[PDB]
C-alpha cells in the first residue's frame, strides 16, 4: 500500500529505497525481475563478458566515450536511432547546445 | 570540394588524424565533434566510430533501428 | 622569445628524472632517497602533491608515463637490475610485475606507441636490448618476453619511432656510452621485418664515433623522413629518407658547439620543431628552423 501511494505522487527515490530496505522478501526481489541489459560489439557482433570493456575478439575497446575520447567504466548513454553515444554527463551537456550526433553521422538524435 | 579519388590517398587522411589527434592533446573536445560533423557531411568515405549496442533477450539480434515498448523482431 | 619562472615545489633531495603526461596534468619525480612524487595541477594553476613512496632497493634512475587509454600506468628502472610497474587505485599506488630477467643495471626504460598495444622495452649494461608485452589490457600482472636483441657494446639510451602510418615498419635506436679507445660506431638503428618476425639491423651511423649520453626521435605529423637528435660533446641532428630492411639516405643538417661541455639531455616538443638541450655549464638553450630551413639558436636560459 505505501509503494502504491509513493507511485502515484512520482517519488520513486523514497520508492526504490523502501524497497531496499524492506524487511520481507517478496517485496526485496521488485527491481531485481529483469532489469539487466545486454551488449554487443558493433565491430565483430559479439556478445560482450559481463564484466570488462575489451572486447574478446576485435582486441578493441568499446566503450568509447563520443565526446571525451576515453574509456568509459561506469554510466553509459545510448541513442537507439544511431548507436551511438557516451558518458552519461558528456551527452547531455552537448545535446543542450546542439542537435547533432557528437560522433558525426548526421542524425538528429531527438528529432528536434 | 575534392575528388573521391584524392581523398582516398593514404596521405590525407593521415593528416587530417593528426590533426584530430592535436585537438584531443589541447582538450579541445566540442571543436572537435564540430570538425567530425563538417568532415563527414562533405567527405562520405570515412565511417563514424563504433560502438556498442543492446540486443534481445529472447532473439539475439539488436533492438536498434508496433508497440513502442516491445522488441521490433519477436 | 622564452621567459623563466620558479615553481613552489619542496623536495628534500636531488632530482633524477621529470616527466609528463599526454595532456599535461599530472607529473613524476624521482629523487636522491629513492622517492617518486606524483603532482597534479589544479584550475588556479598551483601544483600539489598526491603520493610519495619508496621504491627499489638501489638508486633510481627514471621514471615514465603510458598513454590513458591503458589507465594510470608508471614504469621505473633502477640499479638493482629491476624494472617495476605501478597502477593507481582509488590514492594508493600498487605494485603489479617486477621484471628480474636482467643481470646487470638497467639504464632506460620506454613505453611503445599505441598502436602496437602495450608493450615496454629495457636496456641494460650488458649490451642487450628486451621488448615486454601483456597481452590482456585488463591483467597488468602478466607480461611475457618477445625479443632479445644484442649489441655488443654497453647501451645507455634508447628510443622509439612514434610514426604510426601504415607505411612504416616500427623502428628503435640504441646508443652506447662506452670510451674505449678505438673508432667503433655508437649508435645503430634496428627495423621489424613481418615476415621473418624478428628484429634487424638496418642502418649504423659510423659518423658518431665518440660518446654518446641521450638520443631522440622525433613526432611525424605527416612528413616524408624522420628526424633524429643525438648528445655527444657536440649537439647534432641527423635526417633518414626511405629509399630485407630497407635503406635510407642519412643525411645532416646540423652540428652546434655553443656549451662548451657535455651535453646530457635532448627533447622534442609536441609538433616536432623546437629542440631543447641541457649542458655541463647549466644552461638550456632551444633551437629552431628558419625560412632558408637553416637550425638557429632561439633562446638562452641559465638554471
Ligand atoms: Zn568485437
Ligand atoms: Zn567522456
Ligand atoms: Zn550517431
Ligand atoms: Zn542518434
Ligand atoms: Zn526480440
Amino acid at each position: 500500500s505505501y509503494i502504491d501511494l509513493l507511485q502515484r505522487f512520482r517519488l520513486w527515490n523514497v520508492s526504490n529505497e523502501v524497497v531496499k530496505l524492506s524487511t520481507s522478501r517478496a517485496v526485496s526481489c521488485l527491481n531485481q525481475a529483469s532489469t539487466t541489459l545486454h551488449v554487443n560489439c558493433s565491430h565483430c557482433k559479439r556478445p560482450m563478458s559481463s564484466r570488462g570493456w575489451v572486447c574478446d575478439r576485435c582486441h578493441r575497446c568499446a566503450s568509447m566515450c563520443a565526446v571525451c575520447h576515453h574509456v568509459v567504466k561506469g554510466l553509459f548513454v545510448w541513442c537507439q536511432g544511431c548507436s551511438h553515444g557516451g558518458h552519461l554527463q558528456h551527452i547531455m551537456k552537448w545535446l543542450e547546445g546542439s542537435s547533432h550526433c557528437p560522433a558525426g553521422c548526421g542524425h538528429l538524435c531527438e528529432y528536434s | 570540394g575534392s575528388p573521391l579519388d584524392v581523398l582516398k590517398d593514404e596521405r590525407v587522411q593521415y593528416w587530417i588524424e593528426n590533426y584530430r589527434n592535436l585537438l584531443d592533446a589541447w582538450r579541445f573536445w566540442h571543436k572537435r565533434a564540430e570538425f567530425d560533423i563538417h568532415r563527414s557531411k562533405l567527405d562520405p568515405s570515412s565511417k563514424p566510430l563504433a560502438q556498442v549496442f543492446v540486443s534481445c533477450n529472447f532473439c539475439g539480434k539488436s533492438i536498434s533501428y508496433s508497440k513502442v515498448t516491445s522488441c521490433p523482431g519477436c | 622569445m622564452f621567459v623563466a619562472r620558479s615553481i613552489a615545489a619542496d623536495h628534500k633531495d636531488l632530482i633524477h628524472d621529470v616527466s609528463f603526461d599526454f595532456h599535461g596534468r599530472r607529473m613524476a619525480t624521482c629523487s636522491s632517497d629513492q622517492s617518486v612524487k606524483v603532482w597534479d595541477k589544479s584550475e588556479s594553476g598551483d601544483w600539489h602533491c598526491t603520493a610519495s613512496w619508496k621504491t627499489h632497493s638501489g638508486s633510481v634512475w627514471r621514471v615514465t608515463w603510458a598513454h590513458p587509454e591503458f589507465g594510470q600506468v608508471l614504469a621505473s628502472c633502477s640499479f638493482d637490475r629491476t624494472a617495476a610497474v605501478w597502477e593507481e587505485i582509488v590514492s594508493h599506488w600498487v605494485k603489479r610485475t617486477t621484471l628480474v630477467d636482467s643481470r646487470t643495471s638497467v639504464t632506460d626504460v620506454k613505453f611503445a606507441p599505441k598502436h602496437m598495444g602495450l608493450m615496454l622495452a629495457t636496456c641494460s649494461a650488458d649490451g642487450i636490448v628486451r621488448i615486454y608485452e601483456a597481452p590482456d589490457v585488463m591483467n597488468l600482472s602478466q607480461w611475457s618476453l618477445q625479443h632479445e636483441i644484442s649489441c655488443k657494446l654497453s647501451c645507455s639510451c634508447i628510443s622509439w619511432n612514434p610514426s604510426s602510418s601504415r607505411a612504416h615498419s616500427p623502428m628503435i635506436a640504441v646508443g652506447s656510452d662506452d670510451s674505449s679507445p678505438n673508432a667503433m660506431a655508437k649508435v645503430q638503428i634496428f627495423e621489424y621485418n613481418e615476415n621473418t618476425r624478428k628484429y634487424a639491423k638496418a642502418e649504423t651511423l659510423m659518423t658518431v664515433t665518440d660518446p654518446v649520453h641521450d638520443i631522440a626521435f622525433a613526432p611525424n605529423l605527416g612528413r616524408s623522413f624522420h628526424i633524429l637528435a643525438i648528445a655527444t660533446k657536440d649537439v647534432r641532428i641527423f635526417t633518414l629518407k626511405p629509399v630485407g630492411p630497407t635503406k635510407f639516405e642519412i643525411h645532416i643538417v646540423a652540428q652546434f658547439d655553443n656549451h662548451n661541455s657535455q651535453v646530457w639531455r635532448v627533447s622534442w616538443n609536441i609538433t616536432g620543431t623546437v629542440l631543447a638541450s641541457s649542458g655541463d655549464d647549466g644552461c638550456v638553450r632551444l633551437w629552431k628552423a628558419n625560412y632558408m630551413d637553416n637550425w638557429k639558436c632561439t633562446g638562452i636560459l641559465k638554471g
